[PDB]
RNA sequence: CACUGUCCCUAUCUACUAUCUAGCGAAACCACAGCCAAGGGAACGGGCUUGGCAAAAUCAGCGGGGAAAGAA
RNA sequence: CGAAAGGGUCCUGUAAGCAGUAGAGUAGCCUUGUUGUUACGAUCUGCUGAGGGUAAGCCCUCCUUCGCCUAGAUUUC
């Protein structure tokens, strides 16, 4: 096997870090670099091609994409770091009044008995002399800090999980002033941020999370075979793994009501498959549609974002256009993509002879 | 709120012995039975009806049935001295078809 | 693109879906999943298979002869694009699938017409062979009932209210030993 | 009960799988331990003889 | 929505669409789609007696057993007071008639 | 001439173990000990030199070391 | 939150029973049968894409029903 990937020991956190941001200048507009979403499950698609140079090229591709459920983020705090000969350092963590309880169950291990007193007295210094405290801090990320983040969770009762405890993330700002991206942090305080403002159809992103876990095996299937480089025993999976240049190819809203439907064929329905995602359920939310494979099993938290560098193929300055999205049974040989065409090749059933 | 209730339920052992060795399923769905009624009534002490053992042993020790429909009733340990104030007896109830049935109390009056 | 249809089964197949076989002399066949394709291959005859849509339509189990089936067909002449022939007919297909269903329904019920009246016959041949499994009332309870028609003035309406309480109205096997 | 069980099957002529103990009357049985005191039992119905199992020839 | 546009695709689709609604006039007039208690009690009653038929079923498969066993008699065993006035009452039989209390 | 996991190239399923618990409960073996590298004339280190280093107590796998020709 | 139930989605392939001279065939009646009757009767057809199963690592629940819940032990600046 690689050894790149060489300690082979289960990932310290199921969350899973971005560990690199992309390189930030002033010049460019102000924009933030990540997200989360929840892996649903994968589809099939029909591509209408446009790639000069393909033997495919102007001809109908089927390809597998992935569904991930995307409610919109909150967003809570703004950290400023500086830098420092030993590294880089936090200097301030400024967070907002009216906290969910979804993220306050994170700095719990048992909500259930907890006086949920978290945040309390943060709540208080908002309104203490005027919030001087407040300002105070934010104005020492000003004129300190060369980098600020944004933390953002999730709400997990948008998604079909038993789970009630929210992810929390730290979200880099890229390009402008120092002044510039703490002027944004405070005024996103307390307020929904949509995957249809972080990312964009056609573009590639980076998919960031903890793989399929097999617990203890062998050589066998640990490292495919017939000190650090002897193929030994132990744990295979659960590892981190950040993958690169996924395509975007669908952002639904969730509102829409036709998310699956195309120009080309005009059947009103959504992305959720007939009879629901196998172990996931319904999407009712905003989703991205990602071309191929990708980390992590379903129901599992995703960390999509943004590309370090600049694209360097053609592939990443390609329009995507979709012809149908597949919307039959994951649950076996589904030959139906909606209730009503399969009522209509079947016929009258008995069942339904004698509700009527 | 009662100390002394009587209900019928049913039970999905098809979901509860899905998987297991064939020659012990029989012996295990005794043992999901008592695990049914101590978490339904709060008893640790559960008594099976003989007669509940005859519909489990049915088709053998691997033809255990998919769904039962029993009774469960909580009665007061008297007794003298005894470590649990309360128990539960279930029996297997007569019915047509175990299916379509639900959770129901029984009047003794 | 288009909707293929199963050649052992006539369910719609979907692209990606399933297997195609293509034989020596030019022809080809398309299945919807494995289950089509493995009764192909150990040549079983989708006409007796009672799920497939070949013995439904030899059957007479849904009718083939009507002016909206005939009014789909696949075209081997192809027309000049015109935006207002193909805006007209989308609404032309959305009246002719909801006239099928109305028209399937029709079909439906007249092959359950004699479905009705046989039941009731049988049952009521049923019926006049067992009259001792009836719902009879318990001795007690006409014994009960005894006095209060005195009380009240009578017995008989009294007795047909507490048996049509019965019918408006499942025993345990076994019971506790007395330790 | 296993010595009644025994003196039972040499009173009533069979082997121990057709010698039948009431259930309910284990406080009697015990203190029968002479084959008089089984043949009391016998005639008093708390002992019975087990029929031949059905072997239907058809 | 699970036809082939293509399909349906012929020009003067008008005139074969008016032609079917010609038709679906003529078929709501001469009433192609109109819809035309002794027996509901019967058929109640039919299924009160198949419910007794399982119950019995079943009670003989309470006594039943997989192989052949050797059993006691009936004349052998001894029978409680108050089974017999409990199956009685059922048959509906004045129990109290029978001096059933010997 | 026909078949075949022999292989391409491997995957899957079952039972008893392996795992954990209650009870019961040995033996082999044992100077003292157990991280490496270079040097330690007698091609001989594990205890010396001088470097790399070096943090309690533990649970499972392994197949390395703690083993080996003798010179006409 | 849990157990059932209902609906959905899939898997198999048309349940038990009832009925039709469709029905090969097996047999009793009286007498010529050109159209004789009477019973049983494999098999077929219909009720019946019915019947069974369905999360145990499938999905949803409008008052779908029933039940449970502010437990109790240890440790900590
Ligand atoms: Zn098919």
């Amino acid at each position: 096997g690689s050894l790149a990937f060489l300690p082979r020991k289960r990932a310290a956190r199921h969350r899973g870090r971005v560990k690199s941001f992309p390189k930030d200048d002033p010049k460019k507009p102000v924009h933030l670099t990540a997200a989360m979403g929840y892996k649903a499950g994968m589809t099939t698609i029909v591509r209408d091609l446009d790639r000069p140079g393909a033997k495919a090229h102007k001809k109908e591709v089927v390809e597998a994409v992935t569904i991930i459920d995307c409610p919109p983020m909150v967003v809570v705090g703004l950290v400023g770091y500086i830098e420092t000969p030993r590294g880089l350092r936090s200097l301030t963590t400024v967070w907002a009044e009216h906290l969910s309880d979804e993220v306050k169950r994170r700095f719990y291990k048992n909500w259930y008995k907890s006086k949920k007193k978290a945040f309390t007295k943060y709540a208080k210094k908002y309104a203490e002399n005027n919030g001087a405290s407040i300002t105070r801090e934010l104005e020492r990320i000003k004129k300190y800090c060369t980098v600020v983040r944004v933390l953002a969770h999730t709400q997990i009762r948008k998604t079909p999980l038993k789970q009630k405890k929210a992810h929390l993330m730290e979200i880099q700002i890229n390009g402008g002033s120092v002044a510039d991206k703490v002027e944004f942090g405070r005024s996103l305080f307390e307020k929904p941020v949509t995957i249809d403002t972080i990312f964009e159809k056609d573009e590639m992103i980076d998919v960031i999370a903890v793989t399929k876990g097999h617990g203890f095996v062998g050589v066998t299937a640990r490292w495919g075979t017939k000190q650090w480089t002897v193929a030994r025993a132990g744990q295979m999976g659960y590892h981190h793994r950040t993958s690169v240049n996924h395509k975007i190819y669908r952002i639904g809203k969730g509102d829409d009501e036709a998310n699956a439907s195309t120009e080309t064929d005009l059947t009103k329905k959504k992305i959720t498959p007939m009879g629901g995602f196998v172990r996931y359920g319904e999407v009712n939310n905003d989703y991205v549609m990602i071309k191929g494979s990708v980390p992590g099993v379903k129901k599992r938290i995703m960390t999509l974002r943004k590309s370090l560098f600049t694209h360097t193929s053609r592939k990443a300055l390609e329009k995507v256009e979709l012809k149908w999205i597949d919307t039959s049974s994951e649950f076996g040989h589904g030959a139906f993509q909606t209730a009503a065409e399969k009522k209509q090749f079947m016929g009258t059933l008995k069942k339904d002879l004698q509700t009527s | 709120i009662a100390d002394v209730v009587a209900r019928e339920y049913t039970i999905h052992l098809h979901k509860r012995l899905h998987g297991v060795t064939f020659k012990k399923r029989a012996p295990r769905a005794i043992k999901e039975i008592k695990k049914f009624a101590q978490k339904a009534m709060g008893t640790s002490d559960v008594r099976l009806d003989p007669q509940l053992n005859k519909k489990v042993w049915e088709q053998g020790i691997k033809g255990v049935p998919f769904r039962i429909r029993v009774r469960i009733s909580r009665r007061r340990n008297d007794e003298e001295g005894a470590k649990e104030k309360l128990y539960s007896y279930v029996q297997a109830v007569n019915v047509k078809n175990p299916k379509g049935l639900l959770t129901s109390v029984v009047e003794e009056e | 693109m288009r909707i293929e249809n199963c050649f052992f089964c006539g369910r719609p197949a979907w692209p990606s879906k399933g297997i195609t076989f293509m034989r020596n002399d030019g022809k080809a066949f398309r299945f919807c999943r494995s289950k089509c394709h493995k009764n192909f291959k150990m040549k079983r005859n989708p006409r007796k298979l009672k799920w497939t849509k070949a013995y439904r339509k030899n059957a007479g189990k849904e009718m083939v002869v009507d002016s909206t089936l005939q009014f789909a067909a696949r075209r081997n002449v192809p027309v000049r694009y015109n935006r207002e022939l193909w805006q007209k007919t989308l609404k032309a297909m959305e009246r002719i699938s909801e006239i099928r269903a109305r028209r399937e329904r029709v079909f439906y019920k007249k092959r359950m017409a004699g479905k009705r009246a046989r039941e009731v016959a049988a049952a009521r041949k049923l019926v006049a062979e067992n009259e001792h499994l009836l719902p009879r009332l318990r001795g007690s309870e006409k014994r009960r009932l005894a006095e209060l028609a005195a009380e009240r003035g009578d017995v008989e309406e009294l007795e047909r209210e507490e048996l049509a309480k019965l019918a408006s109205k499942s025993k345990a096997f076994g019971g506790e030993v007395r330790r | 009960l296993r010595t009644q069980k025994r003196l039972a099957a040499s009173v009533l002529g069979c082997g121990e799988g057709k010698v039948w103990l009431d259930p309910n009357e284990v406080s009697e049985i015990s203190n029968a331990n002479s084959r008089q005191s089984i043949r009391k039992l016998v005639a008093d119905g708390l002992i019975i003889k087990k029929p031949v199992t059905m072997h239907s020839r058809s | 929505d699970g036809k082939n546009v293509y399909d349906y695709i012929d020009p003067d689709i008008d005139a074969k669409l008016q032609a079917l609604e010609e038709e679906e006039e003529r078929l709501e007039k001469e009433g192609f789609y109109d819809e035309d208690e002794e027996e509901e009690e019967i058929l109640q009653k039919a299924e009160y007696i198949r419910e007794q038929h399982a119950l019995i079923r079943n009670e003989a498969k309470m006594r039943k057993s997989l192989k052949n066993r050797a059993i006691i008699p009936r004349k052998a065993v001894k029978k409680p007071l108050s089974q017999l006035e409990d199956h009685l009452d059922q048959l509906g039989v004045d129990t109290e008639a029978i001096g059933l209390r010997a």
